[PDB]
DNA sequence: GCAGACACTACGAGTACAAA
C-alpha cells in the first residue's frame, strides 16, 4: 500500500536528490525562510517532501495529525464547516473543499493564527490551484502583514491558476516527477518487504511506464495487480486502468467510430455520468483529449484540429460554471471535424 | 531593539523593504513629488498602478513615516486590505467614520521632528478588488471630505478602477523593475548579506525577475542560502541561478525546437509528454520560445508575425487558468505546421 | 364577464367586424411554461424570413425573459432533439448543432459573469441571445420526439450529494493518506475496492475480520463503505456484485462491525 | 482647555436626551459665556439650538473659543453610563480633540472617565433671527405633550390655528377627524397651570406629526413650553431652563 | 429668485377628460361611464407620457364630484405600498360608509401599482371582491405583466398606445395659443421627432426652448435637445464602409462626450430593434457587440475596443 | 488650511457661475432661467470631471446665497439610493418649507445614476406632486443606469468634454494666481493628455509644480509633462511605429524594448499612441483597418488582465507589419 | 419599588435582478 511506505524524513526521500539538497540548504537555517510554492505533477510526492522539510525544520512531532472544525458564518447567515488538519508547529488548510467562501477562511482563520503568535506556524494550502483569484488577492496582503507570525507553504500542480502577485510572493520550488528508473527501485523495495513475487524484472518497468511519472498511481497499480494475480506477478499480467479511464476509452471509440447527433446524444449521457460520480471536468477534457489523439486511424489534420478544439474549450471550461455545456461542444466540434 | 533583531531575521523581501523614501530604488517620478509634498502640505489623492513587486507599498509605507512619524503613523493612517471585505458597508461605514473623524492631535516631539500635516491617509491596498459601487459610493466620500482626509488607492491593473475614481487620484505609474535601474539595489543587497557572486549573476537575476524586484530578492537569498549550505566558499554562477529560477536548460529549449522542425505530431506530441513530466511551467517555456524564435534571424518576417500572434494566444489563454499541457502542445503543433 | 360589461357601453354589437381589435386589445399575456418557451424556441416558423416579421428577435428575448432561470438550461437539453428546417446550403445537421454547442458555451459564460460576484446584471440582454436564441436559431425546426425537462438539476444535485460523500470519506481517511478529494477518487477508490469487496466475491465469510483490518486502518464505517462502493462507473459497476453476495456474509459482516 | 461642571449629570444626559432623536450631529460650541448649540435635521425641517450659561456650571472655565463636534447617540450612551447622584465634567484640550466625560461621586468614592472622538462638521451657521412673531403663548409642557401625542395617531399633519383668545389644535386623517380647542385662562391659585396667549393677527399652519412628537421629548426639562408664531415663519417650540435654553425651530407644511 | 412659476406640463394638465387627445376609443368609453357610471375595476398601462395618470383622475373627478376629498384614495409608489397598506389603509379605506351619488361608488387610485409588492397584490385580490359594492379599484402601470394575473382577471384591461404625431401637434399648438409662444413649423416638427410620442417630453422641451431662446426654431430646439442618440448609433451601425463609421463614432459620439457604455447599450438595442437587416446577420452582429459590452464592463472601455466591434460588424456584413 | 493647504483638483473648485468654463450653453441657459425664475428640473449628464458638481453647486450658491448648505438638500445617492431615503428625507423636504427664508427648495442628487431602480420608481412621483413648491437635479455620468420615467420629468443637458479654449483658460488662471510658467508646447501636450477632463490638468500641474527643482525661477517643459505623467513622447511614438512599419524584426524588437526600457515608457500607452497615428493615416485597403484594430483591441485586452511584456509587445509589432503587408 | 404592556428596533429568512 501507498500508505505502508511514505518517507518520514528528508534523508528517506529516493528519487531526485537534487530536491532534496535543496530542502536541506533551506532548512540549514530555519530562521529566515521565505513562503513556499510546491508545484510539479501531481503524484510526484510534494506533499511528503513539504512534511519532510517541515520536520527537518521542527521536532519529528510534525506527523502527530489532529483534525480539528472550525465553524464559520459567510456573508449570509450560512454556516459552513471547515475541518483543519493540526499538528503541534503547523496546521493544513484546503480551500477547495468549499466553494466560493474560500476567501471567508483565507482571510479569518490564519489571521485568527496570526493573532495567536521556532517563532513561526506553517500553514499548508493543499489546494491552491482551486482558490477564487478573490481568495488569493485575499490571501495576498495575509501573506506579507504577517510574515513575523505565519510563514506559508503552498502545495500545487499547475502554476497558472495562481495570479502572478502571490508567485511572486513565494519562493518557487518545483518538484521533477521520478523517472521510471527511480519509481522501478521503489517499487522493488515495495514487492521484496511485502513479499510479492516476482517472475521477472520488467513488470516493474512496464508499471512506471503505465503510470507517466505517477508514484502514487503506479503503487496502488501494483498493489492492484497483486490483488488480481494473487500476490504473484507474472509476465502477462494486464495493467490495471481505473474505471473512469476506460469509460473515457470508450468514449473515444465512440466519438471516433460514430460521428452522429444520435451519437452525440450516448456522448452527453456518458459525460453526465462521469460527472455525477465525482470526477472533475478538466481531467476528462485532458483524457479524452489524448486518447482522441492516441488513436491510429485519424490523420495529421484531424489531430491539430482536435487539440486546437481541446484548448478552446479548456479556456471556455475554466471560464464557466457549467461543466458540461463546453464539454459537449468540444464533443460535437471533434465530430464536426471528423 | 528587539524589533531590529526580529527584522535582520525576516526573509530578505521583509527585511530590506524600504523604511525612507530614499530606499525606493527606481520610482523617482513619484517618490521626488512625495518628497516635496512633504515640506508641503497639499498631498494630492492618489492611484498606485504599476506591475506587482514594483515598490507600490513600500512607497505608501515609508510616505506615511515621513509624514507623521512613527508612534503617531497608527493614529492618522487606516489601511485596508482585500483580506477585509470592501463591499459598499465598508465603504459607507469604515471609510466614512474615519473620513468624519477630526485629526487626531499631534503631539510635541511629533511636531518639532515630524511635518505633521493637517490631514490622515487612507491606503487602499488591492483597491482593483472593490467592486464598482463600493467605488462609486467613494467618490463623493474622498471629495467632500478632502480637508481633513487624503486617499490613497493601490492597484495591479487600472482598468479595474472606475473612470471617476481614477479621474480625481493623481495618477501614479510605478515602473518595471529591469536590471538598469535596480541593479545597485540588488547589489546593495547582496553586499550588505555578503553574498558573493559572478560577474552577470545579479544581472541575470534581474532579467529573470522581468520587472519584479521582489521576485529577485526571493532568488538572492535562495542561491546565498544555498551556496553558504554548500559550504564551499565558491560564487553563486548564472546556471545555478537559473536552475534556481524554473528557466528550461538550452538544451531542452533546443530539444523543443529540433521536433517542431520536423513536423510529426505523434514525435511532438510524445516529447511534450516527456517534457511535461517535468514541472517546467509552460509560461517559463512560452517566454523563451518567443526569445529564441524572434532574437533569431534565420526566421522570415512572416513566420515571425505569424509566431508571435501564436505565443500571444497561448499566453492569453496559459493567463486564464486552463491546462498547460493541452496548450503547450497547441502551440508546439501550429508552430510546427508553420 | 368584464370584457362585455366594458365594450358594451360604447359599441352594442360585438359582431366579427371588431371582433380583431378586441382580441388585439384584450389578449392575456400570461408567462408560459417552460415547455411551452421550449416549443416555440426550437420552431421552424418562427426564424424563418416570413416569420421572422410576425415575431421578431425582440419578441424571442421577451420569450427568454418570461423564464430567465430555465430557458437556458431547457434549450441546452433539447436543440439536439429536433430535426432543422433552416439549414443553410452545404450545412449538415452536425454542423448546426456544434455551433450551437459553442454558443451555449458562450452563453455560459455570460451567465457566470452574470451570476458571480460582480453581478454584471446589465449583460441579461446578451445572455438572453447567446445561451437561448442563436442556438436555437441554428438549429430550428420541426420537434422530433418529446420536449423533455432539464435533466442538469438532477445531475447537479447528484454531483454534489456525491461530493459531500467523498468529503465524508476524505476526512475520515485524512489521517493516513496522503492525497486530496479528487486524487481519492480517482485512484485509491478502485484499489479499495480490491481490498473492500473482492474478498467478500472471492474467499468468502472469512474476509470480515480482514476487511474490517483494513476499515479499521481509515477509519471507515459501514456507511464509508456503502458510500465507496457507490462511486464506481462503467465496468467496475457494483450495484450488482453487492446484490450477489449471499445475505449470510452480509449480516455477519454487519454484525461483528457492531 | 475647559473644564465645566455640572451640579446635576442628570440635566445634561435631559437636555441632550431631548434632541438626540432629532438629530445626530452638533457642534457645542464653548465660549466665556457658555456653551451653544446648534444643528439641522437630516430632512432639513427641524433646528435644535440648545444655549447653556455660566450658572448651570458649578465651575466653568473656557480659555479660548472652542467647538466640539460628536455624534448624539455616542454621547448618550455615555451619559447613559453615569449613575443620578453624580457630577458630570466635560474636559476638552488646547486643540479640540477626544473630550473627556468624568463622572463623579465622592460620597462613595467612584470616577468614571470616558473619551469621545471629535468629528470634523463643516458646517457652522450659527445664526437665529429674532422675529416680530404673530403670535405668543405659554401653556404647561404635560398639556402640550398629551396633546400633540393624542392627536398624531388620527394623521400625521396637525394644524394649530390661533385666533382672538382661542388655540385650536386640529387633525384630519383616514379614521376620522378629531379638533381641541383652548381658550387662556390665568389662575391664581396655581400659576403653573394657567395658560398665556399675546395675539396681533390671527395664524393658521401646519406641522407634521413626527417632528411635533420629537420636539415634545423636551418636555422633560421645563415644567411650561412657549410657542411662538408667525406667517410663514419657523415656529418656537422653547423650553426655558434655569440658566438658558432649548429652542426647536420647525418649518411648517406648504400648503 | 424666490418664487416659481408652475410648468406648463402640471399648469396645462387636462383637468375634463376631453382635453385628452390620444387613444380615442378608451377616452371615450371613460366618458361614457363618466356620464352613467358604475366604473367597473381597471388597469391603466402603456408608455410614460401618454395620460395615464390625468386619465384616472379626470374620470374620477366626474365621476366623484364634489366627493373626491373622501370617496377617492391615492396611493403611490412614494408611499408604503406593502401588504401592511392592504390590511390596514385600503382595508379600512374600502369599509368605510359614505353616501354617493346613485351610481358613483368610492374609487382607489394605485398609481405606479406596477411596484406593488408580490405579497401585497395577492392580499388585494379578496379585498378587491368582497368590497366591490362600495368601493372600485383602478391601476395605473407602466408595464401590465408585473401585476399578477388574478389581480389582472378582476378588472378591465385598458392599453394605451403611443401618440401620433397629429395629437402631439394639436396639444402643442393649443398650448401655443394659450401662452401666445413664437413659432415655426420646423421648430413644432422638430419638438415633436424629439418627443418621439411623449407628450410630457414634447411640452417639457417647448416650454424650455421657449425659456432658453425665445423662439420656438429648428436651430434653437436642436440646441436646447439633442438628436437622438438610438438615431446616431443606427447611422454609424448601418454604415456602408468602415471608415465612414468610425468617422461617425469618432465626431457624433466619442467627440461629444458620450460613453463608452451607453455606445454599446444604445448599439445593442437598435441591432435587436432593427428589420432591414435579416436576422440571423443581426444575431451576429449582436454576438460581436455583447463581447464588446463585455469588455467595457470589465473595465477596458476604449475607442480602440469600440472601433474593433465596428470592424467586426463590417466583416460580418461584407461577408 | 485656509484651503491652501488642499489639493488643486479641489482648492481650484469653482465658487461663481462665471468661473465655470466650456458648457458655456448650459450656463447661459441656466443663468436665463433662474434669472426669469422658470427653472425646470434639471439632469446634468456627462463625463467625469467636466464640471456638473461645481456648476449646480454654484448654481445653488448664486440663487440661495453664502447659506446654500442650509437650504438645498444636496444628497449624495451612492451613500443613500434606498427607497427609505425617498419616503423620509427627499419627501419631508420638499413638502414642508423652509428654516431660513422664504422661496423654494433644491433636491441635489448625485450620482444618481447608482440609485436603485425602486428609489427611482418612488422619486418619479416625489417629483412630480411637489412641483409647487421645489425642484429637482439629477448629475449623471451615465444615462442607462436611470430609468426612462425620470428621464422624462427632467430637462436634459448634456456636458461637453472641455474643449482647448477653456482648459487653457483656465490653466492661464492657475499659472496667475501660483508662481509658475507653461511653454506653449508643454500646454499642448497637457491638452491632448488631458482628453477633455480638468482633474487631470489640474493633478499633472500640480505634480510638475512639484517635480521643478524650485517653482517660480524654472518653466515647465514638454519633456518635464511627459516624465511626470509618464506618458510617451510623440518622438518616440513615431520612431517605434516606424522601425515597425519598414524595418526587419530584430531592430524592431530592438527599437521597442529599448525606447521602453530608457524612458521607462508603458505598452499600453504605446499602443494607445499607434493606434491614433494610424488612425490618422490613409489606407488603401479595409481589410489592413480591420485586421489592425481588432488585433491591438485584443492585446490591449490581454495586457488589461496582466501577462508577458515581451510577448504583448511582439504581437502588437507582428499585428502592426501584417496588417501593413496587407496594404500592397 | 416592582412587574406587565404595548410599541420601537434589531435580526433573519425569502426573492428578484432586463426592455420597452
Ligand atoms: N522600489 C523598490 N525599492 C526597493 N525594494 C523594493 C522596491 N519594490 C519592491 N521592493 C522589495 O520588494 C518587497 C515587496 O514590495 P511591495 O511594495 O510590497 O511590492 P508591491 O508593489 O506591493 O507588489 P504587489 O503588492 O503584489 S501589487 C519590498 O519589501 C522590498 O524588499
Ligand atoms: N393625451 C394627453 N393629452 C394631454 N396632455 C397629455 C397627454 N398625455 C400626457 N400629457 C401631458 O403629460 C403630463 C403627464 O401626464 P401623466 O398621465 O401623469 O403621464 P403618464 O401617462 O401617467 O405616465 P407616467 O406619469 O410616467 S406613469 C400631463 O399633465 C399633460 O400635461
Ligand atoms: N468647467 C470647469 N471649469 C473649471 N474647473 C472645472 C471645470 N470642470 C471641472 N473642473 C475642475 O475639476 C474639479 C472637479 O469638478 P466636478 O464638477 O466635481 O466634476 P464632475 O463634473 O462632477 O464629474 P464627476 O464628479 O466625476 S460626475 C473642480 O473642482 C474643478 O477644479
Ligand atoms: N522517495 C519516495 N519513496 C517512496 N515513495 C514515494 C517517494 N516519493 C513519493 N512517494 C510516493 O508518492 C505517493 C504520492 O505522493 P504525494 O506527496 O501524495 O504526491 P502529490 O502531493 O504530488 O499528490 C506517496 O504515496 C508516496 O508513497
Ligand atoms: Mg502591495
Ligand atoms: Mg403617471
Ligand atoms: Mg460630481
Amino acid at each position: 500500500w501507498v500508505d505502508k511506505y511514505r518517507p518520514k524524513s528528508l534523508n528517506a526521500l529516493s528519487h531526485n536528490e537534487e530536491l532534496t539538497n535543496f530542502l536541506k540548504s533551506l532548512s540549514d537555517q530555519p530562521r529566515d525562510l521565505p513562503h513556499l510554492l510546491l508545484y510539479g505533477p501531481n503524484g510526484t510526492g510534494k506533499k511528503t517532501r513539504c512534511m519532510a522539510l517541515l520536520e527537518s525544520i521542527f521536532g519529528p512531532g510534525v506527523y502527530r495529525l489532529k483534525i480539528d472544525v472550525r465553524q464559520f458564518v459567510t456573508a449570509s447567515n450560512r454556516k459552513l464547516e471547515l475541518n483543519v488538519v493540526s499538528s503541534p508547529y503547523h496546521l493544513e488548510i484546503t480551500p477547495s473543499d468549499m466553494g466560493n467562501n474560500d476567501r471567508i477562511v483565507i482571510q479569518e482563520l490564519l489571521k485568527e493564527v496570526a493573532q495567536m503568535e521556532h517563532r513561526y506556524k506553517c500553514v499548508i494550502i493543499n489546494e491552491a490551484n482551486s482558490l477564487t483569484k478573490d481568495a488569493q488577492a485575499a490571501l495576498r496582503r495575509t501573506m506579507e502583514k504577517y510574515s513575523k507570525n505565519i510563514r506559508l507553504i503552498m502545495v500545487c500542480d499547475s502554476m497558472s491558476p495562481i495570479i502572478a502577485p502571490i508567485k511572486s510572493r513565494c519562493l518557487l520550488i518545483r518538484c521533477p516527477a521520478p523517472s521510471d528508473s527511480e519509481i522501478s527501485t521503489i517499487l522493488s523495495d515495495v514487492v521484496t518487504n511485502e513479499r510479492i513475487q516476482l517472475e521477472t524484472k520488467d513488470i516493474l518497468k512496464r508499471i512506471a511506464q503505465a503510470s507517466n511519472g505517477n508514484l502514487r498511481v503506479s503503487l496502488l497499480m501494483l498493489e492492484s495487480m497483486a490483488l488480481n494475480n494473487e500476490l504473484a506477478l507474472k509476465s502477462s499480467s494486464p495493467i490495471i486502468k481505473p474505471d473512469w479511464i476506460i469509460v473515457i476509452h470508450k468514449l473515444t471509440r465512440k466519438i471516433v467510430k460514430e460521428r452522429s447527433v444520435n451519437s452525440l446524444i450516448e456522448c452527453r449521457a456518458v459525460l453526465y455520468d462521469l460527472l455525477a460520480h465525482c470526477i472533475p471536468a478538466n481531467i476528462i477534457l485532458k483524457e479524452l483529449t489524448f486518447s482522441l489523439l492516441d488513436v491510429e486511424t485519424l490523420n495529421t489534420t484531424n489531430k491539430s484540429s482536435i487539440i486546437e478544439y481541446s484548448s478552446v474549450f479548456d479556456e471556455r471550461l475554466s471560464l464557466g460554471n457549467k461543466a458540461i455545456f463546453h464539454l459537449e461542444g468540444f464533443i460535437a466540434k471533434v465530430m464536426c471535424c471528423l | 531593539l528587539a524589533a531590529e533583531q526580529s527584522l535582520a531575521q525576516q526573509p530578505w523581501v521583509e527585511k530590506y523593504r524600504p523604511k525612507n523614501l530614499d530606499e525606493v530604488t527606481a520610482q523617482d517620478h513619484a517618490v521626488t513629488v512625495l518628497k516635496k509634498t512633504l515640506k508641503s502640505a497639499n498631498l494630492p489623492h492618489m492611484l498606485f498602478y504599476g506591475p506587482p513587486g514594483t515598490g507600490k507599498t513600500s512607497t505608501i509605507l515609508a510616505l506615511t513615516k515621513e509624514l507623521y512619524g512613527p508612534d503617531l503613523m497608527k493614529s492618522r493612517i487606516l489601511e485596508l486590505n482585500a483580506s477585509d471585505e470592501r463591499g459598499i458597508s465598508i465603504v459607507r461605514e469604515k471609510v466614512k467614520n474615519f473620513a468624519r473623524l477630526t485629526v487626531s492631535k499631534p503631539s510635541k516631539h511629533d511636531l518639532e521632528n515630524y511635518p505633521c500635516p493637517p490631514y490622515k491617509i487612507i491606503i487602499l491596498d488591492e483597491a482593483d478588488s472593490m467592486t464598482a459601487d463600493a467605488q462609486s459610493a467613494l467618490r463623493r466620500t474622498m471629495e467632500t471630505y478632502s480637508g481633513v482626509t487624503r486617499f490613497c488607492l493601490i492597484c495591479n491593473y487600472v482598468t479595474r478602477i472606475i473612470d471617476p475614481l481614477a479621474s480625481r487620484c493623481s495618477k501614479f505609474r510605478f515602473k518595471a523593475l529591469d536590471a538598469s535601474n535596480a541593479i545597485d539595489r540588488l547589489r546593495f543587497i547582496s553586499e550588505q548579506e555578503n553574498v558573493k557572486c559572478d560577474d552577470g549573476v545579479l544581472e541575470r537575476i534581474l532579467d529573470i525577475s522581468a520587472g519584479d524586484l521582489r521576485r529577485g530578492i526571493t532568488l538572492l537569498q535562495s542561491a546565498s542560502k544555498g551556496a553558504q549550505y554548500l559550504g564551499d566558499g565558491k560564487n553563486i554562477t548564472s546556471t545555478q541561478v537559473e536552475e534556481l529560477a524554473g528557466v528550461v536548460p538550452h538544451d531542452i529549449l533546443i530539444e523543443i525546437v529540433e521536433k517542431v522542425k520536423s513536423g510529426d505530431f505523434d514525435e511532438i506530441k510524445k516529447y511534450v509528454n516527456t517534457f511535461m513530466k517535468s514541472g517546467w511551467s509552460a509560461a517559463s517555456v512560452v517566454n523563451q520560445l518567443h526569445e529564441y524564435y524572434i532574437t533569431n534571424d534565420n526566421f522570415d518576417t512572416n513566420f515571425k508575425n505569424q509566431i508571435s500572434w501564436l505565443l500571444f494566444t497561448t499566453d492569453s489563454r496559459l493567463n486564464n487558468g486552463t491546462n498547460e499541457h493541452i496548450q503547450l502542445l497547441n502551440l508546439l503543433v501550429k508552430i510546427s505546421q508553420l | 364577464i368584464n370584457l362585455l360589461s366594458t365594450i358594451s357601453t360604447t359599441t352594442k354589437t360585438i359582431n366579427h367586424e371588431n371582433i380583431n381589435e378586441i382580441s388585439k386589445a384584450w389578449e392575456k399575456n400570461i408567462a408560459l411554461k417552460p415547455f411551452d418557451i421550449a416549443h416555440k424556441m426550437l420552431d421552424g416558423q418562427i426564424y424563418s424570413d416570413i416569420g421572422s416579421r410576425n415575431f421578431t428577435l425582440n419578441d424571442k428575448i421577451a420569450l427568454y425573459f418570461d423564464d430567465f432561470d430555465f430557458t437556458p438550461l431547457m434549450i441546452q437539453e433539447n436543440y439536439l432533439s429536433t430535426r432543422p428546417s433552416v439549414l443553410k446550403p452545404g450545412q449538415s445537421h452536425l454542423e448546426a448543432v456544434a455551433e450551437a454547442a459553442n454558443c451555449i458555451s458562450l452563453g455560459d459564460i455570460v451567465e457566470k459573469k452574470i451570476r458571480s460576484s460582480e453581478q454584471l446584471w446589465s449583460l441579461l440582454p446578451l445572455h438572453a441571445v447567446l445561451s437561448s436564441v442563436y442556438p436555437a436559431s441554428k438549429v430550428a425546426g420541426h420537434m422530433a420526439g418529446r420536449i423533455n425537462f432539464t435533466a442538469w438539476l438532477g445531475q447537479n444535485s447528484k454531483s454534489a450529494k456525491y461530493y459531500r460523500l467523498l468529503q465524508e470519506i476524505h476526512y475520515h481517511t485524512r489521517l493516513g493518506t496522503s492525497t486530496d478529494k479528487i486524487g481519492l477518487r480517482l485512484d485509491y477508490l478502485p484499489t479499495f475496492r480490491k481490498r473492500l469487496l473482492d474478498p467478500f466475491l472471492k474467499q468468502g465469510a472469512d474476509a470480515i475480520s480482514s476487511v474490517i483490518e483494513v476499515m479499521d486502518d481509515y477509519y471507515l464505517t459501514k456507511e464509508d463503505w456503502d458510500s465507496i462502493m457507490e462511486f464506481f462507473v462503467g465496468p467496475d459497476v457494483t450495484t450488482a456484485i453487492i446484490k450477489k453476495i449471499p445475505a449470510t456474509v452480509k449480516s455477519g459482516f454487519t454484525r461483528k462491525y457492531n | 482647555m475647559l473644564e465645566a461642571k455640572f451640579e446635576e449629570a442628570s440635566l445634561f444626559k435631559r437636555i441632550i436626551d431631548g434632541f438626540k432623536d432629532c438629530v445626530q450631529l452638533v457642534n457645542f460650541q464653548c465660549k466665556e459665556d457658555g456653551i451653544i448649540a446648534q444643528a439641522v435635521d437630516d430632512s432639513r425641517v427641524l433646528l435644535v439650538s440648545l444655549e447653556i450659561g455660566v450658572e448651570a456650571f458649578q465651575e466653568y472655565r473656557c480659555d479660548h473659543p472652542v467647538t466640539l463636534g460628536m455624534d448624539l447617540t455616542s454621547l448618550s450612551k455615555i451619559l447613559r453610563c453615569g449613575n443620578n447622584t453624580d457630577t458630570l465634567t466635560l474636559i476638552a484640550d488646547n486643540t479640540p480633540d477626544s473630550i473627556i466625560l468624568l463622572f463623579e461621586d465622592t460620597k462613595k468614592d467612584r470616577i468614571a472617565e470616558y473619551s469621545l472622538k471629535l468629528m470634523d462638521i463643516d458646517a457652522d451657521f450659527l445664526k437665529i433671527e429674532e422675529l416680530q412673531y404673530d403670535s405668543t403663548l405659554s401653556l404647561p409642557s404635560s398639556e402640550f405633550s398629551k396633546i400633540v401625542r393624542d392627536l398624531s395617531q388620527l394623521s400625521d399633519s396637525i394644524n394649530i390655528m390661533i385666533t382672538k383668545e382661542t388655540i385650536k389644535f386640529v387633525a384630519d386623517g383616514d379614521i376620522g377627524s378629531g379638533s381641541v380647542i383652548i381658550k387662556p385662562f390665568v389662575d391664581m391659585e396655581h400659576p403653573e397651570t394657567s395658560i398665556k396667549l399675546e395675539m396681533d393677527q390671527p395664524v393658521d399652519l401646519t406641522f407634521g406629526a413626527k417632528y411635533l412628537l420629537d420636539i415634545i421629548k423636551g418636555s422633560s426639562l421645563s415644567d411650561r413650553v412657549g410657542i411662538r408664531l408667525s406667517s410663514e415663519a419657523p415656529a418656537l417650540f422653547q423650553f426655558d431652563l434655569k440658566s438658558g435654553f432649548l429652542q426647536f425651530f420647525l418649518a411648517p407644511k406648504f400648503n | 429668485t424666490l418664487s416659481l412659476q408652475l410648468p406648463w406640463v402640471e399648469k396645462y394638465r387636462p383637468q375634463v377628460l376631453s382635453d385628452i387627445v390620444g387613444n380615442k376609443e378608451t377616452i371615450d368609453r371613460l366618458q361614457q361611464i363618466a356620464k352613467d357610471g358604475n366604473m367597473p375595476h381597471m388597469i391603466i398601462s402603456g408608455m410614460p407620457g401618454i395620460g395615464k395618470t390625468t386619465s384616472v383622475h379626470c374620470l374620477a373627478h366626474e365621476l366623484l364630484g364634489r366627493s373626491y376629498a373622501d370617496g377617492v384614495l391615492e396611493l403611490n409608489a412614494s408611499d408604503d405600498r406593502g401588504i401592511d397598506v392592504v390590511r390596514n389603509q385600503i382595508k379600512h379605506f374600502a369599509q368605510k360608509k359614505l353616501h354617493l351619488p346613485p351610481g358613483k361608488h368610492k374609487i382607489v387610485i394605485l398609481d405606479e401599482a406596477d411596484s406593488m409588492t408580490a405579497g401585497a397584490q395577492q392580499a388585494l385580490r379578496r379585498t378587491m371582491e368582497l368590497y366591490s359594492n362600495s368601493t372600485r379599484f383602478a391601476f395605473a402601470c407602466n408595464q401590465s405583466n408585473k401585476i399578477i394575473e388574478p389581480l389582472q382577471s378582476r378588472c378591465a384591461i385598458l392599453r394605451y398606445s403611443k401618440l401620433s404625431d397629429e395629437d402631439v401637434l394639436k396639444r402643442l399648438l393649443q398650448i401655443i395659443k394659450l401662452e401666445d409662444v413664437k413659432y415655426t413649423n420646423d421648430g413644432l416638427e422638430a419638438i415633436i421627432f424629439t418627443a418621439e410620442g411623449d407628450m410630457r417630453q414634447a411640452i417639457n422641451n417647448l416650454q424650455s426652448t421657449v425659456a432658453g431662446h425665445g423662439l420656438v426654431n429648428a436651430d434653437n430646439v436642436f440646441k436646447i435637445v439633442d438628436s437622438p442618440h438610438p438615431l446616431i448609433v443606427k447611422k454609424m451601425l448601418l454604415a456602408s464602409n468602415l471608415e465612414d463609421s468610425i468617422q461617425i463614432l469618432r465626431t457624433d459620439l466619442w467627440k461629444k462626450g458620450y460613453s463608452s457604455i451607453d455606445i454599446v447599450t444604445t448599439s445593442f438595442r437598435v441591432t435587436k430593434n432593427l428589420a432591414q437587416v435579416k436576422e440571423s446577420v443581426r444575431l451576429e452582429m449582436i454576438k460581436e457587440i455583447g463581447l464588446t459590452h463585455m469588455r467595457i464592463l470589465e473595465g477596458v472601455g476604449t475607442y480602440l475596443q469600440l472601433a474593433s466591434m465596428l470592424a467586426k460588424i463590417h466583416k460580418l456584413n461584407n461577408k | 488650511r485656509s484651503k491652501e493647504n488642499l489639493p488643486w483638483v479641489e482648492k481650484y473648485r469653482p465658487e461663481t457661475l462665471d468661473e465655470v468654463y466650456g458648457q458655456n450653453e448650459v450656463i447661459t441657459t441656466v443663468r436665463k432661467f433662474v434669472d426669469e425664475g422658470k427653472l425646470p428640473h434639471l439632469l446634468f449628464y456627462g463625463p467625469p470631471g467636466t464640471g456638473k458638481t461645481s456648476t449646480i453647486v454654484a448654481l445653488a450658491r448664486e440663487i440661495y446665497g453664502k447659506n446654500y448648505s442650509n437650504m438645498v438638500l444636496e444628497l449624495n445617492a451612492s451613500d443613500d439610493r434606498g427607497i427609505d431615503v425617498v419616503r423620509n428625507q427627499i419627501k419631508d423636504f420638499a413638502s414642508t418649507r423652509q428654516i431660513f427664508s422664504k422661496g423654494f427648495k433644491l433636491i441635489i442628487l448625485d450620482e444618481a445614476d447608482a440609485m436603485t431602480n425602486a428609489a427611482q420608481n418612488a422619486l418619479r412621483r416625489v417629483i412630480e406632486r411637489y412641483t409647487k413648491n421645489t425642484r429637482f437635479c439629477v448629475l449623471a455620468n451615465y444615462a442607462h443606469k436611470l430609468t426612462p420615467a425620470l428621464l422624462s420629468r427632467c430637462t436634459r443637458f448634456r456636458f461637453q468634454p472641455l474643449p482647448q479654449e477653456a482648459i487653457e483658460r483656465r490653466i492661464a488662471n492657475v499659472l496667475v494666481h501660483e508662481k509658475l510658467k507653461l511653454s506653449p508646447n508643454a500646454e499642448k501636450a497637457l491638452i491632448e493628455l488631458s482628453n477633455g477632463d480638468m482633474r487631470r490638468v489640474l493633478n499633472v500641474l500640480q505634480s510638475c509644480k512639484a517635480t521643478l527643482d524650485n517653482p517660480d525661477e524654472d518653466e515647465i517643459s514638454d519633456d518635464v509633462i511627459y516624465e511626470c505623467c509618464g506618458a510617451p513622447r510623440p518622438s518616440d511614438l513615431k520612431a517605434v511605429l516606424k522601425s515597425i512599419l519598414e524595418d526587419d524584426w530584430g531592430t524592431a524588437h530592438y527599437t521597442l524594448n529599448k525606447v521602453r526600457s530608457a524612458k521607462g515608457l508603458a505598452l499600453i500607452d504605446l499602443i494607445e499612441g499607434i493606434v491614433k497615428i494610424l488612425e490618422d493615416y490613409e489606407l488603401q485597403n479595409e481589410e489592413t483597418r480591420v485586421h489592425l484594430l481588432t488585433k491591438l483591441a485584443d492585446i490591449e485586452y490581454s495586457i488589461s488582465k496582466g501577462g508577458n511584456d515581451q510577448i504583448q509587445g511582439s504581437a502588437v509589432i507582428g499585428a502592426i507589419k501584417a496588417s501593413f503587408e496587407n496594404e500592397t
